[PDB]
Formats: C-alpha cells, sequence, structure tokens
C-alpha cells in the first residue's frame, strides 16, 4: 500500500545490512491507490451483472 | 626528538653505587629499549592515519574509527615508560647535593611497582596482536562498518619484543629485591 | 626547535642558594614538562588543520570553523608557560654580574603569581575535554553545521597531565611561600 | 635553521664593557625575542599558500592575490629584525684585535635608528591585525574575488606582543641615550 | 636518528685488548655497514607504500597485499642487525667497572652465532632479488591481482652488498676462532 524512503539491504556483495535511498517516494504511492480503487471498481460491477445474470 | 639532554642527566645520574644487578638492568634498558626507539620507531607510525581507510561515504567515520581503535600510538606509551622507570636514578642528583642506603631501598620498591603496572596496562590496552580488520559502530557510521589497517605484521613483532623485555627487567628487579631481606 | 640553548642557560642559572624545595619544583618541572614536551609533543598536533573536515561544499567554512574552535594549539600555549616560568631564575645570570636575599623574595612572588595565572588562563580556555564534534555558525558557513575532530582521546590525556603537574608545582610554590613570613 | 652559530658568535661578543641598561636590554632581546621566534615560529607559517583558497575557477588567482595580501611572512622579517639589531654589538670582534668609549656612542646611536625605522615598517606594512577575509581585484582574477585566510587568531597574538617588545626595546635605549648628553 | 650516542658507546668500549682480527673486523662493520646505512639508506625506502598500487577498486588490497609481500623493510633488519652484533662490545664497560680473557671466548662464541642466524634469516626472507611484479590472493582482493613495485633495482644491489659484507664478517669469525683452540 506505499512506498518508502528507506531500504536497507544485506545481498551480496554488500557488507552487512547497507543502507540505500529512493526517488519520487509520494507520487507512487497516489498511483498505487489509485489504480486499486479503480480495480476495485470493476471488481465491483463484474460481480453485480454476473449476479443479475447468473444461476 | 631531542635524546642527548637524556643522555647527559643520566651520564650524570649512573655516579653511585650499586650493584651487579643494578648495572645488568640499566644495560638493558639502555640497549634494548632506548636505542630501538629512538631509531627504529618514529618511522613506522608515521602514516597511520593516511593510510587508515573505511568502506563508506559518511564524512567523519575515519577519525571516529581510528580514535576507537587506536586511542594512544604504541610509541609514545613506550616513551612514557621509559622515561618514568628512569625518575628514580634521577632523583640522585637532587638527594646528593643535599648531603653537601634507604633511599636505595625506596627507589627499587618504587622501580618494581611502576614496572609491573606499566607491563600490566600493556596486556590490557593493546594485547598479543594487532590484526588487518576492525568493526566499528560509533556515529556517524551506519550501525557497522569494515575499517582497515597499515603494516599489521611490523606492530606486532615491536609489541612481542617489548612484552619479553619488560618480563626480563621485571624478573631482575625482583631478584634484586629477594637479595634484601 | 633548538631546545640546547635553554639546557646551556638554565645550567649556568642553577648556581644559586636555594633550598629542598626549590631542587624538587626544579626537578618536577625539569622531568615531567620539559622532556614531555620536547619529545611526544610535536607529532601529535602535526595533522589539525589536514584532518578536520566539515559536512558542506562552502569554500572557507573549515578555516573559520577551525579557528574558532581552536584558536591557539596546547603545545604552545605550554612552551609559552615553561619560559615564562622559567624567567625568574634566569635574570640571576643578571644580576649577579651586576653585583661583580631580596633577590630571591621577589623570584618567589612572581612565580606565585605566573604559576596562577597559567592555571587559571587553561581552565578558561580549553577545559578538561576535547570532544569530537563542533557546531559551527560562523561566516562564511550556513547558519549551522557539524564539523569533526581528530586524535580527540590523546590531547584529553594531556590535558589531564599537565593540569595535574600545575597544580603541583602551585601547591610547592606556596608552601615555599608560608616558610618565608 | 642552525642558531648555534649566532649563539657562539654572541657569547664571544658579550665580553664587553657596559652597564645596568645594555645588560637588560640583552636580557629581553635574548629571551622574549629569540626563544620565541627560534622555537614556536616556524610551525605556524608552515600551510600559508597551501590553505588559502579564493573563489574561483581561473588558474592563477590565488598565487597573485597571496602575493597581493602577504607579499613577505612576519616571521622572516622578524629574523631580519633580530639579526640587524645584534650586529653592532658584533663588530667588537673585530675591533677588539684592530686594537691590539666612542665606540660605544656609534654603536648605540645605529641602535636607536634600527630598532625606530624597524617598528615603524612593522606599522606601516602588517598593522595590529590580521582578518579572515581578502578582496582581490588583480589580474587574472575577474574585477573582485573573496579570499579566505587560515589560522587568523594566532598571528594576531605574535603581532601584538612583538610590538610591544619592540617599544619597551625603543624606550630602554632612549633612556640610554639620555644618559650621556 | 641519533647516532652519535652509538659513536660515544663504541669509542668507549674500544679500549679492550684485542688482535689484528678483531681490529679488522671493526674496520669492516665501521666503514661498509654503518655509514652506508647512516646516510643512503632511509631515503630509498621513504615512497615504499605510496607508490605501490594494484589494479582493482577494492578498498583495502594494497595494505594487505603490501603486508604480505613486505612484512619488514630491510633497512630496519640491518639496523637491528648491527645493534645485536655490536652489543657483545658494549658489555665490556660492565664487566671493568665490575673488577674495578675468558669473557673473550664468550664474545667471540656468542658473535659467530648472531652472525651466522642473521645471514640465514636474510637468505630466507627476501632472498638474492626484488622483482617489479608481485600476485597477491588475500582478502579481500578477488582471487588475483597484479601489484606493482617501485624502484625494485636500487634494493637488489643493497641486498648483494650487504649479503657479500655478512659472508666476509662470518669468515673472519671463523678464522679468529680457529686461532683458539
Ligand atoms: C644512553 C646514555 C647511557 C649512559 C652511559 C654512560 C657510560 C657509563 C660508564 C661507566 C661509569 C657509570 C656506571 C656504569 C653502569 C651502567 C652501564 C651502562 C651500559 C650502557 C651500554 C662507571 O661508574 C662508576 O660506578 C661505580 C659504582 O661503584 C662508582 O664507584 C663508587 O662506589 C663507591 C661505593 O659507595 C662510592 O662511594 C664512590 O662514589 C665510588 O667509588 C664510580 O664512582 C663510578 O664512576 C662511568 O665511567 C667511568 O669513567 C670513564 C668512562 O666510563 C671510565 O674510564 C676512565 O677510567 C679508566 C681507568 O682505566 C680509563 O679508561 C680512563 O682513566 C678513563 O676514561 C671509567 O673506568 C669509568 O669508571
Ligand atoms: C634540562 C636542563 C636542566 C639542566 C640540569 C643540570 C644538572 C645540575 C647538577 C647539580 C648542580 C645545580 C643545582 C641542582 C638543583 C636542580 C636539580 C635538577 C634536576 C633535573 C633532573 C648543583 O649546584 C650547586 O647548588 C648549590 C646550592 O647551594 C651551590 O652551592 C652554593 O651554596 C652557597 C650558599 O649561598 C653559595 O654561597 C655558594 O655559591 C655555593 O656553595 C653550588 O655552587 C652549585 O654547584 C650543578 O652540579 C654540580 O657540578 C657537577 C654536576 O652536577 C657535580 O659533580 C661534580 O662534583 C662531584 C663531587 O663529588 C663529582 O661528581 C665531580 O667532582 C664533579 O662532577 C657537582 O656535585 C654538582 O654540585
Ligand atoms: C642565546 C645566546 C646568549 C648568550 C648568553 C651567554 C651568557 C653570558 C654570561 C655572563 C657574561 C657575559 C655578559 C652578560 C650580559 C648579558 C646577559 C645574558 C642574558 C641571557 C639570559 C659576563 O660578562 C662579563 O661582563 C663584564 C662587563 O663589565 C666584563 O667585565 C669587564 O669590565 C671591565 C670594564 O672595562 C673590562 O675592562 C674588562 O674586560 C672586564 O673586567 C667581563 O669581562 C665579562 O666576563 C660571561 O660570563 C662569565 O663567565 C661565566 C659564565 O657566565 C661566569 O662564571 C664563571 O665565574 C664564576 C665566578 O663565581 C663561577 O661560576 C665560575 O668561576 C665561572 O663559571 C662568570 O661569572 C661570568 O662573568
Ligand atoms: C663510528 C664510531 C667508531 C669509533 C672509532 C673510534 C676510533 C678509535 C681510535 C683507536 C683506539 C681504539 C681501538 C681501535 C680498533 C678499531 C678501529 C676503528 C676503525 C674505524 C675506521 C686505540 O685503542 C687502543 O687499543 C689497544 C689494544 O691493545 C689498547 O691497548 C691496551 O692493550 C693492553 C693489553 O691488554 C691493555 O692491557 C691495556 O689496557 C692497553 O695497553 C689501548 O689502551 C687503546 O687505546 C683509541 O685511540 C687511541 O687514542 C687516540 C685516538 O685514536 C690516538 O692518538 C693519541 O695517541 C697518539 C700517539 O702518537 C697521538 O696521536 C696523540 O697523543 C693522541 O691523539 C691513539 O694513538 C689511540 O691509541
Amino acid at each position: 500500500f506505499s512506498v518508502p524512503g528507506l531500504y536497507e539491504c544485506n545481498r551480496y556483495p554488500c557488507i552487512k545490512e547497507v543502507e540505500c535511498y529512493v526517488s519520487r517516494p509520494t507520487e507512487k504511492t497516489v498511483f498505487l491507490v489509485f489504480m486499486f480503487a479503480v480495480s476495485g471498481i470493476c471488481v465491483v460491477l463484474n460481480l453485480a451483472e454476473l449476479n443479475h445474470l447468473g444461476w | 626528538g631531542e635524546w642527548t639532554i637524556l643522555e647527559r642527566l643520566l651520564e650524570a645520574a649512573v655516579q653511585q653505587h650499586s650493584t651487579m644487578i643494578g648495572r645488568i638492568l640499566l644495560t638493558v634498558v639502555v640497549i634494548f629499549r632506548i636505542l630501538i626507539v629512538a631509531i627504529v620507531g618514529e618511522t613506522v607510525y608515521d602514516d597511520e592515519q593516511t593510510m587508515f581507510v573505511c568502506n563508506t561515504l559518511q564524512p567523519g567515520c575515519n577519525q571516529a574509527c581510528y580514535d576507537r581503535a587506536f586511542p594512544i600510538s604504541h610509541i609514545r606509551y613506550w616513551v612514557f615508560q621509559i622515561i618514568m622507570v628512569c625518575t628514580p636514578s634521577l632523583c640522585f642528583i637532587t638527594y646528593s647535593v643535599h648531603q653537601s642506603s634507604r633511599f636505595y631501598i625506596i627507589q627499587v620498591v618504587f622501580r618494581n611497582a611502576l614496572e609491573i603496572g606499566f607491563l600490566v596496562g600493556q596486556y590490557f590496552l593493546y594485547g598479543f596482536s594487532v590484526p588487518g580488520l576492525y568493526e566499528c559502530n560509533r556515529y556517524p557510521c551506519i550501525k557497522e562498518v569494515e575499517c582497515y589497517v597499515s603494516r599489521p605484521t611490523e606492530k606486532t613483532v615491536f609489541l612481542v619484543f617489548m612484552f619479553a623485555v619488560s618480563g626480563i627487567c621485571v624478573v631482575l628487579n625482583l631478584a634484586e629485591l629477594n637479595h634484601l631481606g
């Protein structure tokens, strides 16, 4: 649901849990939430149609 | 430095009545302790903060991790050791003109104490080895970092040699003590 | 530097009538104060402006903050201290040739004054500690920045040792005073 | 440098008939002027061109602006001052053998002149202060630039101290001049 | 360094009864070994860690590969050699002040042993040459790297010359041994 501004990584070759930063961590959150909402609306409409039509 | 002042002071301080063991002790402290520190010493620890590098971009991690790893360089410790060990024999210059054996006893016991204390402090500060890796977790460094050391094999030898000499001198001091009552 | 001139001048200045306490004071000032500064001193404060770094890109923020943090290095303060404390004993070289006890009193009181003043100035300038962080708010630097220090644990020891020696010498001077009337 | 040659030469030049005031003047010039320059001096002005930086990319602005700000370092001015002030007393080595009080008068006059001239030159060259900012408008720099200085508080002290010593010596010289006629 | 202390100690240690071969040995150790190390030596090995570079970006490969290639610089090995070889003759002062031939035998034996041991150690540590390439496979370096050396032709000469001198001295010591029984 969100995108933070700090990630701690411990992968090779990185030595022992270094820190890494991020770019534009606030537009991506908005875009996430927006698309989630749209997809939910589509889900609801399809469900209502199926019910109205189905047995 | 200026090691000639100490030379002249000593040359004026050794005109004192002693015994075989005191002369042996003076010989040992003069050859294996001074002539090594005066000549071979200053050039090993001259590039200790310049070739010490950590793996990070944070300004202020190298200084902190150095000060945390080597709070005091060995060479200064040994210089102080030499001076404080030779003092009780320098006080004779002051005690002489006053009159113009008891003092022997006092000197001996104080030398025992100083030597033992310095050996113990040496074991508790540095140890027996100097490795080529350190892990540092002091502000501003981020949670831990690896820091690398310079010439870590040419200092271990010094450490061991000095430990041996100190042990020998402690033994000789105790021997001179038991020869007293 | 050239510390032999001082050696010869002193060796010619100590041919004076003194008492136990004056000789003890001379011994202390000679061993625990000079021989340390001459030998162990110059190499600690040699990389003080080169390893001092602040967190900024502004040109001229390191020089200002340095000058604001360490306006005067410790070693030069101590050198000046030594010279000004030894002067009254040097004036004898002149008084004697002029005459070829009162002077004793004058020397004593002046030594008292100088020692006390220098100890107080030491407490008011530097303090008891040297930390590894400084906050700077002096032009050209932007309102406030952080600046880091080098070897902040090897200078605190010097500070403390010198404070102790100065205290002891003040005590001895006052003792010699009360022995006068 | 080699300050022992001067020591020996002087030690062979002071075997001359003088009075209280001449000896006081010699003492002052020897303690507060020579021992300060020999020991504390050479090390302050060692990083004067390396830590002087201007705010520009033009190659050749730092050199020009330095040469325009500090045409001559203080320490060499003071060395020259010392030598030229001690000269009239060295010429006794040459007059002695040739004779194997008039000379006294000539010495005194020339000492007066040299001391006054050097004090006035000090006033007109450097001043009473050393600031941490300079404005430079010399080719190749573009019409003006700010240039920053290193250790601007450790040199003001030297300036003031030397001004005071010079004033005292001028006073003593005039006192000796008003003692003959 | 301060090589005058050794000079005075020796000048006081050679007032001993010897024979042709001891004097020849002293001459050789004094000319071809001391005067070469005091003057020409300290300046060749001053840029040994600063001009040693490996082909990699990993921080901490140069220090490790250096410490693995040159664990100890030749010059300090030779200094130690000189001191330990001259000791048995320095130990005559104490015996002299004590008595105020057997000793000759003991000195000779110990000199034989020390010389042979140091020659063999030289063979086993460094060798007969110093090349301009090294292959390093020590952490943190990745599985291998080439590392390049500075002035690799000015040190081979020193090595060879010192090997020759040591051989000659061993020969002379054995010759003096067979002269007794
Ligand atoms: C880095 C600087 C280190 C400083 C190194 C300075 C070197 C010291 C040299 C040795 C030294 C100090 C003590 C040595 C122990 C330490 C060994 C050092 C080992 C270092 C490698 C001996 O010191 C003696 O110790 C005696 C102790 O009993 C003492 O005797 C006292 O006990 C009584 C009982 O109470 C007491 O009442 C009373 O007051 C004393 O009778 C003597 O007074 C004292 O002179 C001083 O050297 C003395 O002077 C010369 C130069 O040496 C040397 O040669 C001279 O005589 C030769 C006649 O043939 C001949 O050559 C020449 O005429 C001449 O040249 C002397 O022979 C030597 O004696
Ligand atoms: C880094 C720069 C520091 C330089 C350090 C220089 C070392 C100084 C050495 C001590 C020193 C200065 C004062 C010491 C106090 C400070 C202690 C320092 C401690 C430092 C660790 C003593 O000074 C004496 O002080 C006396 C004060 O009363 C004074 O006596 C006056 O009181 C009257 C009352 O009015 C007054 O009227 C009148 O004028 C005086 O009668 C003497 O004239 C004066 O010589 C000078 O040393 C003197 O010379 C030799 C070398 O020492 C030493 O050995 C010599 O004699 C030995 C006979 O066996 C024997 O060996 C040899 O024949 C010979 O070799 C002497 O024994 C020593 O005396
Ligand atoms: C950085 C290098 C600086 C160099 C520093 C060198 C130190 C100088 C020491 C003082 C000094 C120079 C002048 C001092 C003024 C400047 C003060 C300096 C202040 C600095 C802190 C005095 O100089 C004297 O000046 C007199 C002026 O009148 C002159 O007298 C002339 O006037 C006549 C009238 O015409 C004229 O005809 C005629 O020719 C002279 O009769 C003398 O000949 C002359 O010797 C030379 O020192 C002399 O030698 C020894 C060592 O000092 C000192 O100790 C010795 O005697 C003691 C007997 O107890 C005793 O200890 C010992 O036996 C012995 O050891 C002497 O006592 C001292 O005298
Ligand atoms: C980097 C530091 C190195 C230090 C270098 C110091 C230089 C040493 C100089 C040589 C040296 C040390 C030994 C030399 C061997 C090593 C060669 C070194 C080669 C280096 C390039 C000789 O040493 C002698 O050795 C003899 C051994 O037998 C010994 O004799 C013993 O045997 C007995 C049997 O038991 C025994 O009982 C008993 O005790 C002794 O009788 C002597 O006592 C001893 O003095 C000391 O020098 C001595 O003093 C002067 C200065 O030299 C020199 O000139 C003086 O005499 C000249 C009369 O014309 C004339 O000029 C002048 O009056 C005067 O000036 C002397 O002539 C010279 O003798």
